[PDB]
RNA sequence: AGGGGAUCGAAGAUGAUCAGAUACCGUCGUAGUCUUAACCAUAAACUAUGCCGACUAGGGAUCGGGUGGUGUUUUUUUAAUGACCCACUCGGCACCUUACGAGAAAUCAAAGUCUUUGGGUUCUGGGGGGAGUAUGGUCGCAAGGCUGAAACUUAAAGGAAUUG
């Protein structure tokens, strides 16, 4: 049964990119999906998305460009202890110059650089490069 | 960048439906074709010839755009296109290849078939598939005469025709030649039906 | 995801499976079964000293043809009897 | 030998040790 | 393909699709006002019947059920709303 | 390794068909995997038809062939009948002639 | 004497193209080694491996010899050529030429500070030919090249200074390991880092600009 | 069997390729041509050659022969080129389909109307 | 890709598929650059002046070269109708 | 344990074949094959390929359901039916071509979306032999099923493709 709703939305985006498309219709959207879509958009990796309101749970159309190689989800939302965030981005980012690990803290769903500046920590969501 | 009176003229529209260039393929119909226009019942699909015309215009606009008009290359192993291409070649720059292709023409300098163009035109990407393929080994843009069932991998700018036979491919090749001259070329102004008969291009007999 | 539970609480299972499958490791199994201490002529220790029973002339394995000169030794801590080889030309003349 | 008949070889072989052991129960 | 409007798809190709796979999903059944001029008033019916709907006063019939849409009974009429 | 996608022969979504007996050696073989020919042929033959009508009553008669379906066991199919052996590729071709 | 064939060959000797980055820009298929010779003469070769192969024929074995050469400068241009002939020298002769032809660019970069002249890679990059996968990792300066002697020597001639390597597969079969470490560095210029999201007008093709000054006779 | 080897036929090709004006349907003189024009090491092989280049020649006269092209042909075809005088606006009007006419309407303008239905 | 003090380091900034903004790397000899010529008043094709587009080999292999050309040229003003953003 | 026992037919006996021929081939034919009541629980029980969910790509068939039509054929008086034809749509059994992609390959619309390594979950494997052996437990009338080692030995055994 449908497990991480985030997961499907991310994976869908990645197969649109790979297949060279510019649009995705994801389903079923969520507070979290938006706030993840919201981060990527903030940093270039996708264009403009749009919530469509089926009276159900939602759909989203994402418009993307091609600045994006991969946007994955970390499927157990592990806990990260502000030291451990270094070791995450190391394992799964292409280099120290770009790309973000995005996680979830009490202080909000944010990428790790904002996490580092705000200096809070929490659970790990996924990543974008 | 829209010219002015490079719209589809009535004389051209007449020209096309006599050749039946709007008569696209049967049941068979490649996903990658919006060049359609309402299926005629009893298994025939009518073709938006304005787009045919509008693409023809682009075709010409790129054929003429190549510094030396002779390393633009026409191909047709299909007999119905050989007398066509030979004639297209004649009037414009363009080196012709009618008959058997002979593979290794584009890779392998060592061949005596060896060409090396900046652009390729083609009449039936099924039968001429060789050309289409070989060019993609070596970044050579491809123009193509396509029906509703033709394979559109590695051809850019489709010209929706009817390689079912008759006068269409001839017509299309003619108009191709007509408009390339009508660009930067040894032609003339308006209506200008152009001296050369369209039946000049054509497969002959018996 | 094939196999392994990816849950956040699935630690226990994930631990247990490992314990289970370490047994398919030749060395781990040897270590815990105490195979060393149990079987094995030496204690499990590096050397062992014993006493010479008979001088032997073991024929080598193919594709080699030879007589290999060995000694049946009866280990001192053990009584276990063992046949040992006597390295280098002659040397079997040093034993008795 | 055919695996099938090697399995039969040892099917029997066990039946005899099953037998000989009984003599001693 | 490769680039298209997922947001504003053509009515036609949206039309042919399954009822659960339209942009926002919705039904494809309708209601009607059915007469059999013996009477004067008009009973509203669902396009899909299951229950073989009987008219207001007369035990007449009206429609029969099917795999889907009801079969309306011989001498009748209908509007749809 | 594997050699055919139809494996032995023609069986997908079923798990058990039911054996026929080889017309030549009587070997059992699943019916889907069988190999078959309608042995349609004339009762008379080549030469006999003239000598048939010649020494018969009625005008030209009518003539009614025999029809019997043939079931071969692969080996029996291979040893004589339809078989040869094909190239790696020709194998794939399901067309009869 | 040279005498080229190919539009591109002619344009080169005709001093109308100066560097390959030009050729790489418009992705022009090289087909005559002398092109990358005049274009890039600091090229020094290196025969990495030589191994016998054998074929049986309806009348005779055939033991010819397979040789693997790597050529490059040490300033961003590498080549991996592999060829088998029946004499070791002519096997080495031919492979070098293909290794010339093979010559591809490398995108190097900064471990993680903007300082003087790139020493490492742009990203992590994987190459897999056959069963070996070769993974390349950006390393801090002076890390060295952390790789087996062969894959090292290819990373050096490639011009890398500091990189980490991790290999996976039956790596003892060199022919596939280098073919993979080759891909791994050849893949550094497929990788859209942010600093390349900038739009370029889209250059004109050497073939059309010196169209006249090329063309056959 | 008298099948001519490749060295024979290969020479014959090349010779016709570049000395078609000169040579004839006559072996006797095509023979003598070969001396002045080709270097061969044996009488036998030379007649063997000219014998066939004479054969090849003799049927180029009645149509082309694949293998050989002296460019005279590719441009004999170019001046041999023309036909027509009748084309394909007669008689009456362009007969079209139902929707072909709908096509014209829904894009353009003037056309002779001549419609027809059809069936399964 | 600059460096410490300005200085454009790292050679060769690659092209880009005008249809998928992915990089058009070197060994991709299946990619294509189409020059569409600018014309002027009454035919006349103005030699040496182009509206140009570059398409990755990936795109051409997938067949998406034509429909993608369509969209690009038209929304750049050299086709009217032909293409449709809805489907 | 009853019934049944036509047929074919482990065992057995034979005629031949053979140097031998405990077989292949021919004959005779016990159990069996069938059925009831109870066991047994194993098959290359096979797709040698866990299940749930998402995504990624073209094509013509077909099985069931449905929707649409001034479609065909059935005549009667048009219909109503039914069968048929065309388009579409769910959900089946499959084939086709492709291959962005995967693989050691053979091949694979999954065996894809993996060193750019994380949707959820179950189970099994860790060189070969020793060996599915010894042992103990347990199930069974039995035959046997399930669970299931070690000592010792050993440099290969193995897979897919190639040329002979
Ligand atoms: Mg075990
Ligand atoms: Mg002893
Ligand atoms: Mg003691
Ligand atoms: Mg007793
Ligand atoms: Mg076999
Ligand atoms: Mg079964
Ligand atoms: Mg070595
Ligand atoms: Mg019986
Ligand atoms: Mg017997
Ligand atoms: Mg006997
Ligand atoms: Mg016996
Ligand atoms: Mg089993
Ligand atoms: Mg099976
Ligand atoms: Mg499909
Ligand atoms: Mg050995
Ligand atoms: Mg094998
Ligand atoms: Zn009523
Ligand atoms: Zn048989």
């Amino acid at each position: 049964t449908r497990s991480s709703v985030l997961a499907d939305a991310l994976n869908a985006i990645n197969n649109a990119e790979k297949t060279g498309k510019r649009q995705v219709l994801i389903r079923p959207s969520s507070k979290v999906i938006i706030k993840f879509l919201q981060v990527m958009q903030k940093h270039g990796y996708i264009g403009e998305f749009e919530y469509i309101d089926d009276h159900r749970s939602g759909k989203i159309v994402v418009q993307l460009n091609g600045r994006l190689n991969k946007c994955g989800v970390i499927s157990p939302r592990f806990n990260v202890k502000i030291g451990d965030i270094e070791k995450w981005t190391a394992n799964l980012l292409p280099a120290r110059q770009f790309g973000y690990v995005i996680l979830t803290t009490s202080a909000g769903i944010m990428d790790h650089e904002e996490a580092r500046r705000k200096h809070v920590s929490g659970k790990i969501l996924g990543f974008v490069y | 960048s829209l010219p002015a009176t490079f719209d589809l003229t009535p004389e051209d529209a007449q020209l096309l439906l006599a050749a039946n260039t709007h008569l696209g393929a049967r049941n068979v119909q490649v996903h990658q074709e919006p060049y359609v226009f309402n299926a005629r019942p009893d298994g025939v699909h009518v073709i938006n010839v304005g787009k045919t015309w509008e693409k023809l215009v682009l075709a010409a606009r790129i054929i003429a755009a190549i510094p030396n008009p002779e390393d633009v290359v026409a191909i047709s192993s299909r007999t119905f296109g050989q007398r066509a291409v030979l004639k297209f070649a004649a009037h414009t720059g363009a080196t012709p290849i009618a008959g058997r292709f002979t593979p290794g023409s584009f890779t392998n300098y060592i061949t005596r078939s060896f060409k090396e163009p900046r652009l390729v035109i083609v009449t039936d990407p099924r039968s001429d598939a060789q050309a289409i393929k070989e060019a993609s080994y070596v970044n050579i843009p491809v123009i193509a005469l396509t029906d509703l069932d033709s394979p559109s991998e590695f051809v850019d700018v489709a010209i929706p025709c009817n390689n079912r036979g008759k006068h269409s491919i001839g017509l299309i090749w003619y108009l191709l030649a007509r408009e390339v001259l009508r660009l930067r070329g040894a032609l003339v102004d308006r209506t200008q039906p152009w001296s050369i008969m369209p039946d000049l291009y054509f497969y002959r007999d018996p | 995801g094939k196999g392994k539970p990816r849950g956040l609480n699935s630690a226990r299972k994930l631990r247990v499976h490992r314990r289970n499958n370490r047994w398919a490791e030749n060395n781990y199994k040897k270590r815990l079964l105490g195979t060393a201490f149990k079987s094995s002529p030496f204690g499990g220790s590096s050397h062992a000293k014993g006493i010479v029973l008979e001088k032997l002339g073991i024929e080598s394995k193919q594709p080699n043809s030879a007589i290999r000169k060995c000694v049946r030794v009866q280990l001192i801590k053990n009584g276990k009897k063992v046949t040992a080889f006597v390295p280098n030309d002659g040397c079997l003349n040093f034993v008795d | 030998m055919r695996a099938k008949w090697r399995k039969k070889r040892t099917r029997r072989l066990k039946r005899k040790r099953r037998k000989v052991r009984a003599r001693s129960k | 393909v490769l680039v298209q409007d997922l947001l504003h798809p053509t009515a036609a190709s949206e039309a042919r699709k399954h009822k659960l796979k339209t942009l926002v999903q919705g039904p494809r059944s309708y209601f009607l006002d059915v007469k059999c001029p013996g009477c004067l008033n008009i009973t509203t019916v669902f396009s899909h019947a299951q229950t073989a709907v009987t008219c207001e006063s007369c035990s007449t019939i009206l429609c029969t059920p099917t795999g889907g849409k009801a079969k309306l009974s011989e001498g009748t009429s209908f509007r749809r709303k | 390794p594997k050699k055919r996608a139809s494996n032995g022969r023609n069986k997908k979504g079923r798990g058990h068909v039911k054996p026929v007996r080889c017309v030549n050696c009587s070997k059992s073989i699943p019916k889907d995997k069988a190999i078959k020919r309608m042995a349609i042929r004339n009762i008379v033959e080549a030469a006999a038809v003239r000598d048939l009508s010649e020494a018969s009553v009625y005008p030209e008669y009518a003539l009614p062939k025999t029809y019997n379906k043939l079931h071969y066991c692969v080996s029996c199919a291979i040893h004589a009948r339809i078989v040869r052996v094909r190239s790696r590729e020709d194998r794939k071709n399901r067309a009869p002639p | 004497g040279w005498v080229p064939v190919t539009k591109l060959g002619r344009l080169v000797k005709a001093g109308k193209i100066t560097t390959i980055e030009e050729i790489f820009l418009h992705s022009l298929p090289v087909k005559e080694f002398q092109i990358i010779d005049t274009l890039l003469p600091g090229l020094q070769d290196e025969v990495m491996n030589i191994k016998p192969v054998q074929k049986q024929t309806r009348a005779g074995q055939r033991t010819r010899f397979k040789a693997v050469v790597v050529v490059g400068d040490s300033n961003g241009h590498v080549g991996l050529g592999i060829k088998t002939a029946k004499e070791v020298a002519g096997a080495i002769r031919a492979g070098i030429i293909i290794a010339k032809l093979s010559v591809i660019p490398i995108r190097r970069g900064y471990w993680g500070t903007n300082l003087g002249q790139p020493h490492s890679l742009a990203t992590k990059t994987t190459g897999k030919c056959g069963s070996v996968t070769v993974r390349l990792i950006p390393a801090p300066r002076g890390s060295g090249i952390v790789a087996s002697p062969a894959v090292k020597k290819l990373l050096q001639l490639a011009g890398v200074e500091d990189v980490y390597t991790q290999s996976n597969g039956k790596t003892r079969t060199l022919e596939n390991t280098l073919k993979a470490a080759f891909v791994a560095i050849g893949n550094t210029y497929g990788f859209l880092t942010p600093n390349l999201w900038a739009e370029q007008p889209l250059p004109v093709s050497p073939l059309d600009i010196y169209s006249d000054e090329a063309s056959a006779q | 069997g008298r099948v001519r080897t490749k060295t024979v036929k290969r020479a014959s090709k090349a010779l016709i390729e570049r000395y078609y004006p000169k040579l004839t349907l006559d072996f006797q003189t095509n023979k003598r041509l070969c001396d002045e024009i080709a270097t061969i090491q044996s009488k036998r092989l030379r007649n063997k050659i000219a014998g066939y280049t004479t054969h090849l020649m003799k049927r180029i006269q009645k149509g082309p022969v694949r293998g050989i092209s002296f460019k005279l042909q590719e441009e004999e075809r170019e001046r041999k080129d023309q036909y027509v005088p009748e084309v394909s606006r007669s008689n009456g009007v362009l007969n079209v389909d139902n929707q072909t006419s709908d096509l014209v309407k829904s894009l353009g303008l003037k056309l002779p109307l001549s419609v027809i239905n059809v069936s399964a | 890709m600059e460096n410490d003090k300005g200085q454009l380091v790292e050679l060769y900034v690659p092209r880009k598929c005008s249809a998928t903004n992915r990089i058009i790397k070197a060994d991709d000899h299946a990619s294509v650059q189409i020059n569409v010529a600018k014309v002027d008043e009454e035919g006349r094709a103005i030699p040496g002046e182009y509206v140009t587009y570059a398409l990755s080999g990936y795109v051409r292999s997938r067949g998406e070269s034509d429909d993608s050309l369509n969209r690009l040229a038209q929304n750049d003003g050299l086709l009217k109708n032909v293409w449709s953003y809805s489907r």
